């Protein structure tokens, strides 16, 4: 016997005509003996007494609660009752899944969701993965922002990378009264990639402040934890184009399979236990006697109700009531405002999508384009178990699309590249304040227009496929009319060679 | 208007105050301006009828703040919870007249609370101070595995890092424990002797039970606690002189009530000439919205101070602490408690008699009971540390010098005299030189005695991350020192950054620096057969050791450091006769070791000079009480010529 | 001290000292602003620039290095040890009976005891 307790939604009469018998979820290895339980608009004494009257009148041995987005301090409520009654919980919804670090020491909550150090150890791979290694922090008062502060530090440390930041700042937005001194502090820090800690009703003045300052053009981009965009089905305006967030496994799934998924996982641990043949563990009595003053042998009941998997899903519980090591996927805004899959995070490997971020729609981030020449720029092979190339080396995967007439794509191996060039442009890239993207052209060497139409890297420069060029690139009259080059770094004219002396 | 604030208490007595207290803060300004009104509660033995109680109380009137008290119940953690996470709801701002438990301070999940009393967390301050006040450096603590212990360990750690010191040892029994001998234990065999104990009243007797079977409660001792600790059953039997400290006027209930009622009165007339006059809100159903200025109140409140308060002037921390409350020091005059001195947080200030401390002595204690039994390591260095075996009749032959006085030797311990294969096996040996001759002097010199042994590795020590971890543990001798199989270290040890970070040195007593021996085109670090590889020319090293830090500790040698990686020695005088089998083609290392082999034995030449320069020094753990002594006998020895006749001695006896 | 301190009057320019110099003063309440360049001065510019502090530096009046004729020390040592100053940097050795009053870094500059005679 387990208990349903919808507390807000549209049109409720879908699920409440589901709740009918106990022909669904009729796969659990047990009798199941549901029952419903309706709340109106919710409030502490609305949920008090309904879920006081259930447990007196039906004998519920667990429950199960589902809620609404954007509410903040429902939980809480969840886990003092919890703790009052010590039967247990299990909230499978949008806004009571937010954990909490302490609880209270007797209760049972077996909240569905991950923190903020899982959370952004994931968003640190993506970040390590695109060679990505400055970024600025803007994180709003929102109280529970210290944790996130130190862990952004924590587990920065913990990487191999060098993981150079820039700036941390404090806002305090909210209501327009006070939006000043945010605008003068986010109007002086500059970074190619921001990470920014704030909550869905503020990120609308956040972004809109941004976009006044010149922060949201394809030159930058962004990410944040999935605190925001609590409402995945229809996201706002305002918001940019393109920005990365994680979202735990099952964001697409339908209330029927989370309602499904929460009492699979409750008779899964019932029957487990049933396995082993000692009992079906009735819950306290009522909540008028303030009874259970100590943990007997039930204690067992909670225990077990960890381990249980399901359908090829690892649901392993931390002792912090919060489920560790599952797979989560992550999620971007494509020119079209709705949220599409990245990669995912199966047993601790990245998976992307795109092998190259799109960067779709003054400016930034110009691309760059050289080919081998022996001392000047060197082509090889990346690790050979890691991928991440040696430090001082730049990542450069080279275009070979040959055919798209006909052909899928062609996989580009990603190799890195080391020499004299790619060092002068490091330097420019550290002084001028820009971001690149090499990649080796596979037209021709240099170029030499074979009857109107150029090749190579000059080519490439003249029909606006890159912004700039450089390597072993020499300057004449036939070409210095087509593109513009610099002023000269290496001397350079005509020799012979002869055989020897 | 009418102004309408409510409080909880559970005496019906006090409440009259209450209601007293809010007429006379009236009389100050009570021109209908604004007005006020005052309700009440009392409490229940159940909770879940005691939110729903605190909701009708609410719905009552159009409330603007709380007021919750201590009943005379002894559950004293989640009493002050059913209030406030209801009114938390909908953001009321509370207040708590008397609470202590250091959950309520964690913003995140009490959404709106104050306090007007300090949690048993800050605490940590006044120790701090008493710490800085009698300079005793090295503390012992011991703690619990309720979250007020980890909140109270995590801010003196705070404070203690910020000072960049850290603790000699922290160790921690799980709640509800008995028969823990093993943790005293554990404690009792370290040089640090000051023990700094929080638990609840039960876990303090049973600590004090065990410590007192442990003869640890005696004399050498000081060990100061809170508060928590010194009543009820833990006050019954406890060793005599044990620091402690109270609160200012706590526990009286009624103190706080003039205080809150008046800070609440200066936040409202402070609060209502402002636009936003949302009006609180009415109704504990339907309504699930917010108050639409409880932020805006909250933030107002905070920072609202008072003129004369009676237990103070009172401002607010950033999550609503007391703010600079008093404290009293006390001690066990012999069965009896007393007060010995006033501290604000800020200072201490002894205004009574003298304080006796356990052993019944009157001079202050000092910590760090000085050992004097201290094991060395020390590593097989040719011009240094000459290794040898001994005879059969138990000693290493003597062996007299041209000067007519013989050479000092001792007995080390500990390898397996084959490195390569040895299943297990551990022999006593016979060690001299110029090392041992200096530490005999040492150890003469300041009353100690030492029993040598050798490393288990052979290796210098450089700190280095295994794979599959994200802990570095530094590997060798000097690993030897930090895990605490060693004490003190007398061998050619360099004075790097690295190392200087988590061990600290003496003054150096030998300065050198980096060379390069060739058998008799070669020079310094600046030639392209150097820079680039060949096989021409072939260059190595001794493995984790200092160099190949210093060469993996520049970017632009990457290349260089490269060919290292390739191949090098994990050796000893074995590289300098892989040198000679011309293998190798030339040895860059310390100056002293390759200038005394190259002068002494042949046919072997140095490269040039020197081009970076370092010194060597004794190493000794972090901030021991031996380092000042050690460095007044080093530059004495430096001043006398000691080390000029001990010089010439061991290496101007060749050529 | 030559090698390492060296004290220059301000020019008649701009009233400022030339760049990679700091001002410097020899107090004795008139005061005349010289300013000093050199080895240690280079050291304490780098020290203020990595440890994040501010400084202000003044030369001494009494005896150049250090004695205690019956307890009255002179100079820089002097000038630590009641109290009137936290640090003194420039040519200052290391030897058994200061260390016993004024603590001390690691060294910087190696130095002894040397002879010099004639060609
Ligand atoms: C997507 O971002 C990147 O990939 C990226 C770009 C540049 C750099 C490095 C650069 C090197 C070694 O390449 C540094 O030495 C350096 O100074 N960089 C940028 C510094 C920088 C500032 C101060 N402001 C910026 C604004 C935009 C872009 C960069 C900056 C690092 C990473
Ligand atoms: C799931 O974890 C529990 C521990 O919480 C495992 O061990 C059970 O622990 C209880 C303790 O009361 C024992 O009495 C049981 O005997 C233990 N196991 C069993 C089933 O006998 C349990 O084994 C774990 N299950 C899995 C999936 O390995
Ligand atoms: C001012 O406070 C008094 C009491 O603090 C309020 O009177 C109470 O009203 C409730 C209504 O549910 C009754 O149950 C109590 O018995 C009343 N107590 C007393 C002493 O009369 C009064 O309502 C408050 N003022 C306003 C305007 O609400
Ligand atoms: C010595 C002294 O004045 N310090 C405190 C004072 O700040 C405090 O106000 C008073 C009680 O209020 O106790 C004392
Ligand atoms: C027993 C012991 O270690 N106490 C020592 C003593 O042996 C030594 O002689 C003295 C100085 O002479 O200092 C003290
Ligand atoms: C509380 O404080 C008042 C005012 O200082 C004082 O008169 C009284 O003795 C204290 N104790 C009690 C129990 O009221
Ligand atoms: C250090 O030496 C002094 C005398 O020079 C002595 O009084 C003191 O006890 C010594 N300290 C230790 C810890 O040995």
């Amino acid at each position: 016997t387990v208990a349903v307790v919808f507390s807000s939604s549209g049109p409720p009469q879908a699920q409440f005509r589901a709740r009918l018998t106990p022909q669904s979820f009729l796969d659990l290895p047990l009798e199941i003996q549901p029952l419903t339980v309706g709340v109106n608009t919710t409030n502490p004494s609305s949920l008090l007494t309904q879920i006081c009257g259930l447990l007196g009148a039906a004998h519920v041995h667990g429950i199960v609660f589902e809620d609404n987005v954007d509410t903040e301090a429902v939980a809480q409520i969840l886990d003092f009752i919890s703790s009052q009654t010590h039967v247990p919980i299990l909230s499978i919804s949008g806004g009571s899944a937010v954990v909490l670090t302490p609880k209270e020491p007797g209760s049972a909550f077996l909240q569905l969701g991950v923190s903020l150090e899982q959370q952004l150890q994931v968003l640190f791979k993506v970040l390590e993965e695109y060679d990505w290694s400055a970024f600025a922090v803007i994180t709003s008062l929102h109280p529970g922002h210290a944790l996130f502060l130190e862990g952004v530090r924590a587990v920065a440390d913990a990487s191999h990378v060098s993981w150079r930041l820039l700036d941390v700042v404090t806002l305090e937005l909210g209501p327009g009264g006070p939006r000043a001194r945010t605008q003068r502090l986010l109007r002086q820090l500059d970074a190619p990639v921001f990470v920014a800690y704030c909550s869905r009703e503020e990120a609308e003045v956040l972004f809109a402040e941004a976009a006044q300052a010149g922060l949201v053009g394809p030159g930058h981009v962004w990410l944040v934890p999935n605190l925001a965009l609590g409402s995945t089905d229809a996201p706002p305006a305002t918001f940019p184009v393109g920005l990365i967030s994680v979202v735990t496994e099952s964001w697409r799934l339908s209330l029927r399979q989370k309602v499904r998924d929460g009492v699979a996982i409750l008779a899964l641990g019932a029957h487990s236990y049933w396995r082993q043949h000692g009992t079906l563990p009735a819950p306290a009595g009522d909540c008028r006697v303030h009874p259970g003053p100590v943990s007997p042998a039930r204690e067992a009941f909670y225990r077990h109700l960890l381990n249980v998997t399901w359908e090829g899903r690892d649901f392993s519980f931390s002792p912090g009531g919060y489920l560790v090591q599952p797979t989560m996927v992550v999620i971007a805004l494509n020119r079209h405002r709705l949220w599409e899959m990245v990669g995912r995070w199966e047993h601790g490997v990245l998976y992307m999508k795109y092998p190259v971020w799109p960067r779709y729609s003054d400016s930034r981030h110009l691309t760059v384009a050289t080919l081998e020449e022996r001392p000047f720029v060197i082509v090889e092979s990346p690790d050979p178990g890691t991928g991440g190339c040696v430090p001082n080396t730049v990542p450069c995967r080279r275009q070979s699309n040959h055919t798209f007439s006909s052909g899928d794509v062609a996989p580009y191996t990603k190799l890195c590249c080391k020499g004299f060039c790619i060092d002068i442009l490091k330097k420019l890239a550290r002084v001028v304040k820009f971001s690149y993207d090499l990649y080796l052209v596979t037209n021709g060497k240099h170029g030499k227009r074979v009857r109107g139409v150029w090749n190579g890297m000059i080519g490439e420069v003249y029909y606006k496929r890159a912004d700039m060029a450089i390597g072993s690139l020499t300057i004449n009259e036939e070409r210095s009319e087509i593109v513009d080059f610099s002023v000269p770094f290496v001397e350079t004219g005509i020799s012979v060679m002869v055989a020897r002396s | 208007k009418i102004v309408n604030i409510g409080a909880v208490l559970s005496t019906r007595k006090h409440e009259q105050m209450f209601r007293e207290a809010v007429n006379q803060a009236n009389k100050r300004h009570g021109s209908w301006k604004i007005q006020l009104n005052a309700t009440s509660v009392t409490h229940k033995p159940n909770a879940i009828q005691m939110a729903l109680s605190v909701c009708e109380d609410l719905i009552s009137s159009q409330v603007y703040a709380i007021l919750v008290s201590h009943p005379p119940t002894p559950n004293d953690h989640f009493t002050p919870t059913p209030v406030s996470y209801t009114a938390g709801f909908y953001r009321i701002p509370v207040l708590g007249l008397t609470t202590r438990m250091s959950i309520y301070s964690d913003k995140s999940i009490h959404l709106s609370f104050l306090r007007t009393v300090p949690p048993y967390s800050h605490q940590s301050s006044v120790w701090f101070e008493m710490m800085r006040v009698y300079s005793w450096n090295h503390i012992i603590l011991l703690v619990s595995d309720d979250h007020e212990g980890r909140a109270a360990q995590k801010r003196l750690e705070t404070l203690l890092e910020e000072r960049e010191s850290k603790a000699e040892k922290v160790l921690q029994f799980d709640p509800g424990t008995k028969n823990v001998t093993a943790l005293l234990m554990e404690a009792k065999e370290l040089e640090a002797r000051v023990i700094i104990l929080s638990a609840s009243e039960d876990d303090a007797a049973t600590v004090y039970r065990a410590a007192a079977m442990l003869n640890m409660t005696g004399s050498g001792y000081v060990w100061l606690v809170g508060e928590r600790e010194i009543s009820g059953n833990a006050l019954r039997y406890a060793p005599d002189g044990i620091l402690g400290l109270q609160l200012i006027n706590g526990k009286n209930e009624s103190a706080h009530i003039s205080d809150a009622v008046g800070v609440v009165a200066q936040a409202v007339h402070e609060l209502l000439e402002k636009e936003n006059i949302t009006d609180p809100p009415r109704g504990c159903v339907g309504n699930t919205n917010i108050w639409k200025t409880g932020p805006l109140f909250k933030r107002v409140l905070m920072s609202s101070k008072y003129a004369d308060g009676v237990t103070g002037r009172v401002e607010f921390n950033e999550d609503g602490d007391r703010k600079f409350a008093n404290y009293s020091i006390m001690n066990l005059q012999n069965r009896k408690l007393v007060q010995v001195g006033i501290y604000n947080g800020t200072h201490v200030i002894p205004n009574d008699r003298k304080i006796i401390w356990p052993g019944g002595e009157t001079e202050k204690p000092r910590g760090y009971q000085m050992s004097t039994r201290l094991k060395i390591v020390t590593i097989h260095q040719e011009p240094f540390v000459y290794v040898k075996p001994t005879l059969s009749d138990g000693t290493c032959k003597e062996e007299f010098t041209v000067n007519g006085d013989p050479v000092k030797k001792v007995i080390c311990t500990g390898p397996n005299d084959t490195s390569p294969g040895s299943p297990r096996h551990t022999v006593p040996q016979c060690c001299y030189g110029f090392c041992i001759d200096l530490l005999i002097k040492l150890a003469r010199t300041m009353n100690f005695t030492y029993e040598v042994h050798l490393v288990a590795d052979g290796k210098f020590g450089t700190q280095e991350r295994v794979n599959n971890s994200n802990k570095k543990e530094w590997n060798g001798m000097m690993g030897e020192l930090l895990s605490g199989q060693a004490d003190m270290i007398v061998a050619p040890l360099t004075i790097n950054n690295e190392r200087a970070q988590y061990i600290e040195f003496s003054k150096p007593f030998k300065y050198q620096g980096l060379t390069i021996l060739v058998k008799k085109r070669i020079t310094g670090i600046n030639d392209p057969r150097l820079r680039n590889p060949s096989d021409k020319f072939i260059y190595a090293t001794v493995k984790q050791s200092s160099v190949d830090i210093y060469f993996r500790r520049q970017v632009e040698l990457s290349t260089m450091y490269r060919h290292m990686e390739k191949h090098n020695y994990e050796s000893a005088a074995e590289a300098i006769q892989a040198v000679r089998d011309n293998k190798l083609h030339a040895f860059i290392w310390d100056s002293a070791v390759l200038e005394f082999e190259a002068s002494q034995k042949c046919d072997l030449v140095t490269t040039g000079e020197l081009f970076f320069r370092s010194g060597f020094g004794i190493g000794m753990r972090k901030d021991s009480p031996w380092k000042q002594n050690v460095s007044l006998s080093i530059l004495k020895s430096h001043e006398n010529g000691f080390m000029e006749d001990l010089d010439k001695t061991w290496v101007r006896y060749q050529e």
